[PDB]
């Protein structure tokens, strides 16, 4: 929906108690190439940590930005791995918060402390506003109630029973009433709206399920709780991928027949609505400039479930080479084109159907096409010189007014198209070989000192060629073309006069040196 | 695209007590009306496809989409007489067409004739809305259309009083599961002629007058018919639920390259034709026009023109069958409608720059602009949820051991990578095993036995060995397991 | 009561009259003190004529009257009365007729009640002869000298109603109509008649107030005036043909009519009274001694009016006498037997009524 | 020579002298008199001559003589006569001869001749005049005027028994008898005048102050006499009622030897509150007898002593008074005949004096019966009210249709109510177009109705009869005959109602496909059912016959067979429709009507 979506606040916790640091009996066989070491079985708290961390780069590729996520590990203390700052919602930085955390202890105190502190600093954390809520409050003075903070909060711990389960669902729900009355008197603290909880509860292969799996079931209008349970290993894997394509409606992309296997591509759902569980799009021969311009009604960014397999390698290398690369859906019509802008894997959506814009009418019939002599190589010379470009350094203009670049571009062409003729026989100054000198630099918002010698000895030839009497375009007598170019100088310089004093100053020396009668 | 859903049951063979004249039947009132929209269609709306299709117990489709407005003329003078009403179906058949024909995000207007007899049941609209709501069963109610509609319904049954007596809540209804998309029209009065002509003037006004702009590059102008007619677009529903329409006048910005510009993700494709304010020819041919040398200098130079529509609203006008013109585009509304582009909000002109950031050659080029963090593709990320992953990473590991020391400093920060993943996950005895590896490699050496290659190697399966203990010796991320001078 | 008399010689007539009869009535009451039954002695008379122009005269009848009014015995002031006012056969008996004329006329004219009274019981101790000169005299004052004076008169009968009985009495005995002259007047004729019909109890109020002991002296009034009214009524017709004005004359016959059909009232009003009272049939208030008069003067008339000319009114008078007749034996008025009412209507002209009642 | 002849001259004699000598004529009267004592002439003669002098004194006191004297002679009784209908100028001189009689010897007159006065009510005007002037004979001649004038009202037998003699008693005879309570009245003779007073006051107010307060004023007064009642004053007719009923709640149990008392009370009592509210409820519909409304029976869903009515506060604004009237009515005249005893008494009392059946009863008896339950008592007693006997027509043949009903007739039904409808035409114009549309008001699985007589409600009624009738005779077996193609054509009125109805039809519709209604497009003047019968004809309907064309059997059967004869056969089908939905708008119950008057044949199907 809107940008303050029920998704758009996701916090993430963690069981790190010792009762979460066992293997999960899922040894893996990384001895390929004597006698090899026995199997090595990942501990099921690293396969949890290390799914999620797959979960926060998918969501980070596809969403690189008004979307974050916080981190809290649930250990004996309860630490938060990151702010909801943009510069700090960053993967090597959680990446590095995790390794500072280190692996939990075996032995320390199992007892201890419970998942419960981590649950209730999440909702603490959850009240919290970002940058974005509080540009919007900012933004909406006086009228900043309708900006909903619905957040939603992930758990992955091994809960022994679903006794603990329902006694967390009760204690997250007493937690988060509490929290709620606490931001209902502060100031600097929203309302959670819609707090999504999911409570994965991982175990090793091969023991049964502690707890069955519960459906929704909402505690109160502001919780909704949707328990999974699931073994560790490729499995919760498997469970994070579901969830993360179904909490930010995505869908899969399954693009084949690559030359050289199958890559995988996750990206957001709106792509396959001229569709209407992974579509099958089959790469097509990449022409290399037939056309320039589609017709794309859509740009949504990609990222590879696989990203350092082979196929999925080589396909984003080939990709970020920087040759686009075309699909067909399943006589053959052309469909969705991937591209890469700078760096950015984005899956456009063409337009296969008929175009409703077919058979437009003839430019040649409409008004203004019965006429062939436009200044179309002008115009482009026009188009060339006033192209765009960014600027990352905002300048101030005269006092502490930091101009915007686009009234800049505008105030530009409009000096530009001060005085211009639009047909070849319209103008004849411009058409002259000796004015372009000054067609190029007095249209400038402020002439240097090397443009009023170009645009004397500029003028000083129009003298020399007037008094040679040499034939001018036809674009009717000598001295009438004569004096008609006089006037079509002095119109133009006159328009511009008031840009800078160096114009007034061309102007009347153009006055002295014009062969008035 | 509009298609006009004329409904030929037999409740429209009614004839009304009108005075004066002779008796008329509801059908030819309908007839009439619809020939004034055909007509105000061919006379100032020449672009718009159309459709007529007319529905009974079942629905036909008589006339495809078409801007041959004298055919459909015709048609309405063609029409049987099958006499039984069913709304569902059509809306249906409305549906199947315009996915058919045009696809899922195109605007297709409806207009709907009825008068105000539903139907007794089953097939009735009453039935059909009072027990499709409840429940789909793949039989979902067609009137919440797949694509931006807005259902016009030409309710010619006599006054809203008429009407009122036995159905008009179920239009009104119907009118809503479009969203609200639309206008009950009511044709207050003795049902005389005059009345339903000012009914079908107010839909045309409503719905169907072109869109006149006047397009402003710097101080060159031209009058354009931006076909078709813009939709109002809306941000969002929270921060902001007022709809916003592009600016009257059309303000060319500045051009760019069209290979830079990529393919841009638009919101609608608009033609741009220029408006006069065989004559046509002979004198709006003749004089100079704007639109035809701008579309012009597009085609021959291939470049696009960025436009401002408004306050945070940006476009882009491009040129181009063999036929071309000068079609125009419409961004997404917002600071960076192009994330390749930065803040649209941030171009200006190449003589504020520095340089020539287009080169003198017209060479090099600033677009695209590189995202400020990078994504996980083109950097190097760990993942380790198949087991063939850190199989490949184990093993191009120790192939690259095998090559050192040529290979020593890809060696070294494969490893160091992996160590620094191992950390972040946890995966201590993972980094135990991959120094038994690197020892069991170190047994098996070659017969070169090169002396600085077994420093290097010993080195490192030291450093995870006592990086494995998870203390602070190692356990810092900054370490890189630096090889041996 | 020589010492009264040589006392009275100085004070003047006026004066000394009024005192010898404050003397007389101190010594009747005295006298009616001492026995119920009074003498009226010479002395007194003789007083009374010795000392009881014309203004003189008129004040001593205004001091007379008012002595009498200021008296309250009424024994006291009858004994005087009649000893004072009463006949004693000498030549003073014309003074004292006028006197008691002039007397009666004043008191009448101020309606002075104890003298009307007083005068009423007089007539009735008195000879006829002597009532119908008071009669004359009380008649001629009130109904000729002055006109309009019979509405003084009239308003006696609020007053003494035996006064009016008793003057009725007095003018029924004396205008026995035998003559021209002797005819009532019609004034007279008219009060009489609208005073007999405004109560006919009034000429039985005498009858009634007096204690029948004794009947009544030859030659006093009768005791009720029946017997006059009766001869008036048959006589009038006769008389009124004889003395031939014509509405009069009609005027006069009715009101002779209305005073029959009042008598004939009267008579069954004195029959219920004599029943009452138990002289039914004992005691006739009208003697049967006196149909032989009117009877024989009826004939004489007869006789003279020459019946051939005067048939309607001899019928009339002679249905009136039967009328009267069939009424009085009707109601025990008379005491007589049917051959005596034969016997004395035989010579009377035939009548069908008469021979009716006589036959019965 | 006789003494008439005598007595005879001296009347002349006097006779001829009153014009001229009022007073020697009664001289000879009085000598009259005095010579013949006992004769009547002179006696009568001179009395008229006191009466013609407007004397009051002597006039009365020879009137008083002669009627001692004299009482055989026709001319005193004339006399008598004139002054005492005077006494009921020359008014006032008749009066004040009247006063100078003596009290004892006027009462003597008035008596013997209110006993020479033959009719009753003139003897009873007279026997209440002595009544009033002489408050001493109240107890001895009222209580006979009171018996002379009870029997004698009851031997009349009226039809609607009214004469002025209760009048009489409520304003005189009554407060004058009850406040000299000296009076004695036996408790039998009590009942008598009851009698007498009921049967006048209920006939007079169905034809004046207030005859029901003055009745009810009666009641309370006689139970005042001995023994009845002792009750309050202004009470309710309802709480009456139950006090009544609560009586002979111990009155119906042991009785010794008369219970005379109780018994004559429960049903006199209850007889008045039984008439009392008759009138409030008879009165109240079919009004302008001295619009009506009839009470009817339940239609309700003709798509679906507990007994309710149901009446609508529109067209009667004071329905809840006439409500509770109307039900105490009934139990007042339930237990007038549960009562054995109280049942036989009020069968003599009513054949006594009820007479005619009341038309304004006869509306009565004919409510409570249906009410009940029991229909064929009903029926007679609609024959006797039909015989008894415009709008006048439309009370009984309605009736009929309810009563003939009688859950599970349908054949005499129906026949009443085209009948009926005959006289319906009055709706030129129906009543609009929409007047308050039938509330949604649910009954709790529930009636009785009671509606007015003017179109807009009982041509709704008559109609939902034929369609129930109808339903109830199409929608089982087979043969989908006329039975079905009249249903839906009934069914065209109220379209937003009968879907469910037409949508059953049609499906009977497929399953047989042979529906022959030849007179089909006569009254199906409605759109959607036409929209709904041509959609069957295009894919796979039942192809429906629909011989919508005089003359069509002949043609077919008549002619050889010819291939030139399906096109037309085909086409003409769509023709008719087009023609008939160029009739669409009309009025509904203009051709609902028109349907079925000329469709009196529709008796045949009903049979079933």
């Amino acid at each position: 929906m809107k940008i303050f979506s029920e998704s758009h606040k996701t916090v993430f916790v963690v069981d790190h108690c010792p009762y979460m640091a066992e293997s999960c009996r899922q040894h893996v066989e990384f001895d390929m190439l004597i006698i090899p070491l026995a199997p090595i079985s990942k501990s099921l708290w690293t396969c949890s940590v290390e799914s999620s961390m797959e979960y926060c780069r998918i969501m980070y590729d596809i969403f690189p930005f008004k979307k974050l996520v916080n981190f809290i590990v649930s250990d004996s203390g309860a630490h938060v791995l990151n702010s909801w700052t943009q510069e700090d919602q960053n993967l090597q930085e959680l990446m590095a918060a995790l390794a500072a955390v280190g692996p939990p202890n075996p032995r320390a105190d199992p007892e201890c402390c419970s998942i419960l502190h981590g649950l209730v600093a999440a909702v603490e954390t959850l009240c919290k506003i970002t940058e974005y809520q509080h540009e919007a409050r900012t933004l909406l003075m006086e009228n900043a109630e309708r900006v909903g903070n619905r957040g939603r909060i992930i758990c992955i711990t091994n809960a022994k029973s679903d006794s603990h389960v329902r006694m967390l669902e009760d204690c997250v729900q007493e937690t988060i009433h509490e929290h709620n009355k606490l931001a209902a008197n502060s100031d600097h603290l929203m309302q959670i709206q819609k707090c999504e909880l999911v409570l994965i509860h991982t175990y090793p292969v091969g023991e049964d399920s502690l707890v069955s799996d519960r459906s929704k079931k909402e505690l109160s209008p502001v919780l909704t709780s949707e328990v999974h349970s699931v073994r560790a290993g490729r499995h919760l894997a498997t469970k994070l991928n579901i969830l993360v394509q179904q909490h930010f409606d995505l869908a899969s992309t399954t693009i084949t027949n690559i030359p050289m296997y199958d890559v995988e591509l996750l990206h957001h759902k709106d792509a396959h609505v001229d569709f209407l569980e992974t579509i099958t799009l089959k790469w097509c021969t990449p022409r290399t400039n037939n056309i320039e311009l589609h017709y794309c009604t859509g740009a949504y960014r990609i990222s590879p479930v696989d990203v350092n397999s082979r196929p999925s390698s080589c396909l984003t290398n080939f990709l970020l080479n920087g040759r686009s690369v075309l699909l067909e859906q399943p006589s053959k019509v052309i469909s969705h084109m991937l591209s890469s802008h700078g760096g950015e894997i984005f899956l456009h959506v063409l337009s296969s159907s008929r175009s409703i814009l077919e058979d437009p009418p003839s430019i040649s019939e409409g008004c203004g096409g019965r006429v062939t002599d436009y200044r179309i190589t002008d115009f482009g010379e026009f188009m060339r010189e006033n192209r765009l470009t960014p600027f990352l350094d905002p300048r101030y203009k005269i006092d502490g007014s930091l101009e915007v670049p686009l009234e800049r571009a505008k105030d530009q062409l409009e000096k530009h198209t001060r005085y211009w003729p639009m047909i070849i026989s319209q103008t004849t100054i411009f058409n002259m070989q000796a004015v372009v000198p000054l067609a190029s630099v007095i249209v400038k918002e402020s002439l240097t000192e090397e443009d009023v010698l170009n645009c004397q000895k500029t003028i000083y030839n129009l003298v020399d060629m007037e008094r040679k009497n040499d034939p001018l375009p036809i674009s009717p007598k000598r001295d009438e073309q004569y004096r008609i170019m006089w006037n079509e100088l002095e119109t133009l310089v006159r328009a511009h006069i008031n840009n800078s004093e160096k114009h007034q100053r061309v102007l009347e020396c153009l006055m002295a040196c014009r062969s008035k009668p | 695209p509009t298609v006009v859903v004329m409904d030929v049951s037999l409740s429209m063979t009614r004839p009304v007590s009108i005075e004066g004249s002779e008796e008329y039947q509801r059908k030819h009132l309908a007839a009439h009306g619809l020939t004034m929209l055909f007509e105000h269609m061919a006379t100032n709306y020449k672009l718009e496809f159309t459709a007529l299709v007319v529905f009974s117990s079942l629905w036909e489709l008589m006339v495809p989409f078409t801007r041959d407005y004298n055919t459909l003329q015709e048609a309405l003078s063609n029409m049987d007489d099958y006499d039984k009403t069913c709304l569902e179906s059509a809306l249906v058949g409305v549906c199947n067409i315009v996915q058919q024909e045009w696809g899922g995000a195109i605007p297709c207007q409806v207009v709907l004739v009825t008068d105000g007899c539903l139907g007794i049941g089953r097939g009735s609209l009453r039935h059909s809305l009072a027990t499709q709501n409840q429940r789909s069963e793949s039989n979902r109610f067609p009137l919440p259309f797949p694509f931006p509609s807005k259902l016009y319904i030409m309710c010619m049954a006599n006054l809203e009083e008429l009407q009122s007596t036995d159905s008009l809540e179920c239009l009104e209804r119907l009118i809503d599961l479009n969203n609200g998309e639309g206008q009950i029209f009511t044709i207050d009065g003795p049902l005389c002629l005059k009345n339903v002509q000012s009914m079908f003037g107010k839909l045309i006004d409503l719905a169907y007058t072109p869109f006149h702009a006047v397009l402003k590059c710097g101080h060159l102008t031209a009058d354009v018919q931006v076909f078709p007619r813009p939709e109002p677009f809306v941000v969002d529903e929270e921060i902001d639920p007022i709809p916003k329409v592009i600016n009257t006048d059309l303000e060319i910005v500045g051009f760019i390259d069209i290979a830079d510009i990529s393919s841009p993700p638009v919101l609608s494709r608009h033609l741009v034709l220029p408006i006069a304010l065989n004559s046509a020819n002979q004198i709006a041919g003749k004089i100079p026009n704007f639109c035809v040398l701008l579309h012009g200098s597009l085609k021959v130079e291939g470049m696009v023109a960025i436009v401002q529509l408004g306050p945070e609203w940006h476009g882009m006008l491009y040129s181009q069958k063999k036929k071309s013109n000068l079609m125009m585009s419409l961004f997404e509304p917002g600071p960076e409608p192009l994330p390749w582009l930065g803040k649209m909000a941030q171009l200006g002109p190449i003589s504020d720059a520095k340089e020539n950031p287009y080169g003198e050659d017209d060479n090099k080029s600033p677009f695209p602009l590189q995202p400020k963090n990078k994504r996980s593709y083109a950097q190097n990320v760990t993942v380790w949820i198949k087991p063939s992953g850190l199989q490949t990473d184990v093993q191009k590991i120790l192939r690259n051991a095998r090559k050192l020391p040529e290979k020593t400093q890809t060696f070294y920060k494969e490893l160091n990578r992996l160590r620094k993943a191992a950390l972040a996950f946890g995966f201590l005895d993972l980094l135990k095993g991959v120094a038994d590896m690197l020892e069991r490699e170190c047994t098996l050496l070659p017969e070169t036995a090169h002396p600085d290659a077994a420093f290097q190697l010993t080195h490192a399966a030291q450093q995870l060995k006592l990086a494995s203990t998870g203390t602070s010796e190692y356990a810092a991320y900054d370490q890189n397991i630096t090889p041996l001078h | 009561m020589s010492d009264i008399r040589h006392s009275l010689l100085r004070r003047d007539a006026l004066s000394a009259a009024k005192e010898v009869l404050y003397h007389l009535d101190i010594y009747f009451s005295s006298q009616l003190q001492s026995a119920p039954l009074p003498i009226v002695d010479k002395g007194p008379v003789e007083l009374l004529e010795e000392f009881v122009n014309s203004l003189q005269e008129l004040q001593l009848l205004e001091i007379m009257c008012n002595y009498f009014q200021e008296q309250t015995k009424d024994s006291v002031r009858q004994i005087i009365f009649s000893s004072l006012f009463s006949p004693q056969g000498n030549k003073a008996d014309d003074s004292r007729m006028s006197l008691l004329g002039k007397l009666v006329s004043m008191a009448v004219a101020v309606c002075r009640i104890p003298v009307l009274e007083c005068a009423a019981s007089w007539l009735q101790r008195t000879p006829v002869v002597y009532c119908v000169r008071l009669a004359k005299a009380l008649v001629d004052d009130y109904c000729c000298l002055v006109p309009g004076s019979i509405q003084t008169l009239k308003q006696i009968f609020s007053a003494s109603p035996r006064f009016c009985c008793q003057f009725i009495t007095s003018v029924t005995a004396l205008y026995d109509l035998s003559s021209d002259d002797l005819i009532p007047p019609m004034d007279l004729l008219e009060m009489i008649v609208t005073w007999i019909f405004e109560d006919p109890r009034l000429i039985l109020i005498t009858f009634l107030n007096t204690p029948i002991a004794a009947n009544l002296p030859i030659g006093f009034l009768e005791l009720t005036p029946l017997v006059g009214l009766i001869r008036w009524c048959v006589k009038a017709p006769l008389a009124y043909k004889r003395k031939k004005g014509v509405g009069m004359d009609r005027d006069s016959h009715l009101l002779y009519s209305k005073l029959h059909l009042s008598v004939l009232q009267v008579l069954m009003t004195l029959q219920l009274h004599l029943t009452e009272k138990n002289l039914y049939g004992r005691l006739g208030l009208i003697l049967f001694d006196h149909m032989v008069p009117l009877v024989e003067e009826i004939n004489r008339l007869a006789d003279e009016l020459n019946p051939l000319n005067a048939s309607q009114e001899i019928e009339l008078s002679l249905d009136r006498l039967a009328q009267a007749l069939q009424v009085a034996m009707a109601s025990g008025a008379l005491l007589c037997t049917r051959d005596d009412l034969r016997t004395l209507c035989s010579r009377l002209p035939h009548n069908n009524l008469l021979q009716l009642v006589i036959s019965g | 020579m006789s003494a008439q002849g005598d007595c005879e001259f001296l009347v002349q004699r006097a006779r001829e002298l009153v014009p001229q000598d009022l007073w020697a004529a009664k001289a000879w009267l009085i000598t009259a008199r005095s010579l013949y004592p006992a004769d009547f002439n002179i006696q009568y003669e001179m009395y008229t001559i006191e009466r013609n002098a407007e004397r009051t004194a002597t006039a009365g006191r020879l009137l008083y003589d002669m009627f001692v004297n004299f009482p055989d002679q026709p001319v005193v009784w004339r006399e008598i006569s004139i002054i005492t209908s005077a006494l009921r100028k020359q008014t006032q001189f008749l009066r004040s001869l009247f006063e100078t009689l003596p009290g004892r010897v006027q009462c003597e007159m008035l008596l013997k001749v209110t006993e020479q006065c033959f009719n009753t009510l003139e003897r009873s005007e007279m026997l209440l005049l002595l009544l009033r002037r002489f408050p001493e004979t109240v107890v001895q001649h009222g209580v006979g005027l009171g018996e002379a004038l009870l029997e004698a009202e009851t031997i009349e037998e009226q039809e609607s028994p009214v004469n002025c003699f209760r009048k009489l008693f409520v304003c005189d005879v009554l407060p004058l008898i009850i406040n000299n309570h000296d009076v004695r009245l036996p408790a039998n003779l009590l009942y008598k005048y009851l009698n007498k007073a009921a049967e006048f006051y209920i006939n007079y107010v169905t034809r004046i102050v207030d005859p029901w307060e003055r009745l009810f004023k009666i009641l309370n007064v006689v139970g005042m006499r001995c023994e009845w009642q002792m009750d309050k004053g202004r009470r309710s007719y309802g709480d009456i009622l139950h006090r009544m009923k609560d009586l002979c709640r111990y009155m119906n149990n042991f009785d010794s030897e008369a219970h005379a008392k109780y018994k004559n009370q429960v049903v006199y009592s209850t007889m008045l509150v039984f008439f009392k509210n008759a009138f409030q409820y008879v009165n109240s519909i079919q009004p302008s007898l001295f619009v009506p409304l009839v009470l009817l029976e339940d239609v309700s869903n003709v798509y679906g002593r507990n007994r309710h009515i149901v009446v609508n506060k529109a067209e009667l604004a004071n329905s809840t008074e006439v409500l509770e009237s109307f039900k105490l009515a009934r139990e007042s005249w339930e237990l007038l005949y549960s009562l054995e005893f109280l049942d036989k008494e009020f069968t003599r009392i009513c054949l006594a004096w009820k007479t005619d059946t009341w038309l304004w009863l006869r509306i009565f008896l004919t409510d409570m019966i249906i009410y009940q339950g029991q229909y064929k008592k009903a029926i007679a007693s609609l024959h006797h009210l039909a015989a008894l006997q415009t709008l006048e027509h439309q009370r009984a043949l309605i009736q009929l249709a309810t009563c003939h009903f009688a859950l599970g007739e349908y054949r005499m039904t129906c026949e009443k109510v085209l009948d009926l409808m005959c006289y319906m035409v009055l709706p030129i114009q129906d009543g609009g177009k929409s007047q308050e549309e039938p509330s949604k008001v649910k009954p709790k699985f529930r009636d009785l109705k009671l509606l007015p007589c003017t179109s807009k409600a009982i041509m709704p009624y008559c109609l939902h009869l034929m369609l129930a009738c109808f339903k109830l005779r199409a929608f089982t077996d087979n043969r989908d005959d006329m039975a079905l193609g009249h249903v839906i054509v009934l069914l065209q009125q109220e379209w937003p109602r009968g879907e469910n109805l037409f949508l059953k039809a049609v499906n009977k519709i497929c399953q047989q496909g042979n529906f022959q209604y030849e007179n089909f497009f006569n009254y199906v003047t409605n759109i959607d059912m036409l929209e709904e019968f041509a959609y069957l004809r295009t894919q796979e309907g039942g192809k429906i016959h629909l011989e919508l064309l005089p003359n069509q059997g002949m043609l077919i059967k008549h002619h050889t067979v010819t291939r030139g004869i399906t096109k037309g056969v085909k086409e003409d089908f769509r023709l008719a429709m087009e023609r008939q939905v160029s009739r669409c708008g009309e009025n509904l119950m203009v051709v609902l009507h028109r349907f079925c008057i000329n469709e009196k044949i529709l008796l045949l199907q009903t049979l079933t």
